[PDB]
RNA sequence: CGAAAGGGUCCUGUAAGCAGUAGAGUAGCCUUGUUGUUACGAUCUGCUGAGGGUAAGCCCUCCUUCGCCUAGAUUUC
RNA sequence: CACUGUCCCUAUCUACUAUCUAGCGAAACCACAGCCAAGGGAACGGGCUUGGCAAAAUCAGCGGGGAAAGAA
RNA sequence: UGAGCCCGGGUCGAACGGCCUCUAGUGCAGAUCUUGGUGGUAGUAGCAAAUACUUCAAUGAGAACUUGAAGGACCGAAGUG
RNA sequence: GAGACCGAUAGCGCACAAGUAGAGUGAUCGAAAGAUGAAAAGCACUUUGAAAAGAGGGUUAAAUAGCACGUGAAAUUGUUGA
């Protein structure tokens, strides 16, 4: 196997970290650089290809795409960083008032019996003098910090998971003076940010998650055979992987009610498969359609971030046009996209006649 | 009640698989230690010999 | 809310005996019924009817029915210095089909 | 939150029973049968894409029903 | 001439173990010990030199070391 | 100097020592020593095959492997008689 | 009748219900094992426990002599103290 992923141990945290934000220049406009979502599953699409030089040019190609459910992240914080000879140091974290109970669940291991007193005194310094402690801490970021980040969390009630604990993550602001991005961060407090605003269609993005765990296995499957370099048994899976150059094929709204409808098939249907996603449920929010395979199991939190470098391929500058999206049953050999055309194909059944 | 199961087999002339003891009268069976005390409980209905199993030839 | 209450339930043993070794399904179904009445009535002292044990073992050791329908009766254990003050008795009931039947409380009167 | 139920989605392939001289064939009645009757009867057809199963690592629940819940032990600046 | 996991190239399923618990419960073996590298004339280190280093207590795998020709 | 000698404190209960000579089965770390006892290994290796057990009640301080009854299996007259 | 002998791993294999127990088809081979106290006065009675036993109380000069019994080393072990 590769010696680059040599410490084949379990990932230290379930969420998995970005480890590198894009290099920042002040001439760019102010923008965020990452987001979070939940893995729903995969489907099948047909894309009308426009690849000059390809054998499938101006033809129909069937591709596998991955659906990531993206409820709108809520911005709750702002973290400033300074440059050091020892590295990079966090100087000041500024939160907001009216923190939701979802992110408050994150700072507790037993929420059901706690007194829920987190950030109770922090809510009082917003009205202590006039907010002097809050404004002082922001001015400390403006005059001393070299780059600032945004604390945003996802909501689990919009997602069909039995979890109630939100996922809290730091997202870097790029493209501007430190004064400009701080005024973004304070203005963005208590506000939902959609995936329509962070990313866009036809864009390579970077996907970060923890892979599927397989427990203790031997050298037959852990290494792929017939000190560190010697193939030895141990843990396979639950490793942190950063994947590169995955195209955003679609960004659904969730309100639209015709998410799986294209300009060529005029069927008013959504992205959720007929019968539901297996072991996930229904996607009722914004979703991101990612081409190809993507790490992590279903229901797992997905971290999407911008590409670090300017792209060097025509695959990134390709406009994607979808002809149709599969919506048939994941639970078997489904030959029906919607409920309506199954009853149209089948005809009247016995239970339908007895009920009516 | 192993002694009573063995003695009832000799009194009734069958095997121990056909001797049936009353589940609700275990205290009365326990006091029966003679072949005359068991012959009491056979007549009273507390110890009963089961019939032959059905062996339908049809 | 009463200590003495009798209700009738349906146990989906098909989902509780999925993938089990064939020679342990009838013994495990007994333990899953005991685990069912312990959770549904809060009583660790659970007694099963001998005729309920007949219903479980009706089709052999590997032929437990998918759905059994029973009545669980919480009664007061009087005894003399008992470890627990309540117990649940479980009996199989006679129905045409153990499907489509909701959980219901049966009135003694 | 849990157990059932309902609906959905899949898997198999048309349940038990009832009925039609469609029905090869097997037999009793009286007498010539050119259209004689009376019973049983494999098989076929219909009720019946019915019936069964369905999360155990599938999905949803409009008062779908029933139940549970501010437990109790230890440790800590 | 026909088939075949022999192989390309491997995947999957079952039972008993391996795992954990209750009870019961040995033996082999044992100077003292167990991280490496260079040097330690007698091609001989594990204890010396001088470097790399070096942080309690533990649970599972392994197949390396703690083993080996003798010279006409 | 040393092999050793002497005293204090605790335990214990019936005999013992200094000095000069006499006498010997007289001084131990080794003998893959002899006999006896005790460790680490170690609460570790392990506690098989003969398909298989389950429910209620009784006895009892205590019941998977004790009994009664009821289910599920077996020997199958060349028997597990 | 005695000894410049030995003193329970010694002295006969045997200080003891020792040529016993045990082993071998058999000829034969063949152990280990002494000591409360002057006197059993060898715990009356009470209490906990199913019992074994434990705690009070008592016997004795001594239970730091409980018939796992005089004195009670070392290996090895436990608790407390550093």
């Amino acid at each position: 196997g590769s010696l680059a992923f040599l410490p084949r141990k379990r990932a230290a945290r379930h969420r998995g970290r970005v480890k590198s934000f894009p290099k920042d220049d002040p001439k760019k406009p102010v923008h965020l650089t990452a987001a979070m979502g939940y893995k729903a599953g995969m489907t099948t699409i047909v894309r009308d290809l426009d690849r000059p030089g390809a054998k499938a040019h101006k033809k129909e190609v069937v591709e596998a795409v991955t659906i990531i459910d993206c409820p709108p992240m809520v911005v709750v914080g702002l973290v400033g960083y300074i440059e050091t000879p020892r590295g990079l140091r966090s100087l000041t974290t500024v939160w907001a008032e009216h923190l939701s109970d979802e992110v408050k669940r994150r700072f507790y291991k037993n929420w059901y019996k706690s007194k829920k007193k987190a950030f109770t005194k922090y809510a009082k310094k917003y009205a202590e003098n006039n907010g002097a402690s809050i404004t002082r801490e922001l001015e400390r970021i403006k005059k001393y910090c070299t780059v600032v980040r945004v604390l945003a969390h996802t909501q689990i009630r919009k997602t069909p998971l039995k979890q109630k604990k939100a996922h809290l993550m730091e997202i870097q602001i790029n493209g501007g003076s430190v004064a400009d991005k701080v005024e973004f961060g304070r203005s963005l407090f208590e506000k939902p940010v959609t995936i329509d605003t962070i990313f866009e269609k036809d864009e390579m993005i970077d996907v970060i998650a923890v892979t599927k765990g397989h427990g203790f296995v031997g050298v037959t499957a852990r290494w792929g055979t017939k000190q560190w370099t010697v193939a030895r048994a141990g843990q396979m899976g639950y490793h942190h992987r950063t994947s590169v150059n995955h195209k955003i094929y679609r960004i659904g709204k969730g309100d639209d009610e015709a998410n799986a409808s294209t300009e060529t098939d005029l069927t008013k249907k959504k992205i959720t498969p007929m019968g539901g996603f297996v072991r996930y449920g229904e996607v009722n929010n914004d979703y991101v359609m990612i081409k190809g395979s993507v790490p992590g199991v279903k229901k797992r939190i997905m971290t999407l971030r911008k590409s670090l470098f300017t792209h060097t391929s025509r695959k990134a500058l390709e406009k994607v046009e979808l002809k149709w999206i599969d919506t048939s049953s994941e639970f078997g050999h489904g030959a029906f996209q919607t409920a309506a055309e199954k009853k149209q194909f089948m005809g009247t059944l016995k239970k339908d006649l007895q009920t009516s | 009640l192993r002694t009573q199961k063995r003695l009832a087999a000799s009194v009734l002339g069958c095997g121990e698989g056909k001797v049936w003891l009353d589940p609700n009268e275990v205290s009365e069976i326990s006091n029966a230690n003679s072949r005359q005390s068991i012959r009491k409980l056979v007549a009273d209905g507390l110890i009963i010999k089961k019939p032959v199993t059905m062996h339908s030839r049809s | 809310i009463a200590d003495v209450v009798a209700r009738e339930y349906t146990i989906h043993l098909h989902k509780r005996l999925h993938g089990v070794t064939f020679k342990k399904r009838a013994p495990r179904a007994i333990k899953e019924i005991k685990k069912f009445a312990q959770k549904a009535m809060g009583t660790s002292d659970v007694r099963l009817d001998p005729q309920l044990n007949k219903k479980v073992w009706e089709q052999g050791i590997k032929g437990v029915p998918f759905r059994i329908r029973v009545r669980i009766s919480r009664r007061r254990n009087d005894e003399e210095g008992a470890k627990e003050k309540l117990y649940s008795y479980v009996q199989a009931v006679n129905v045409k089909n153990p499907k489509g039947l909701l959980t219901s409380v049966v009135e003694e009167e």
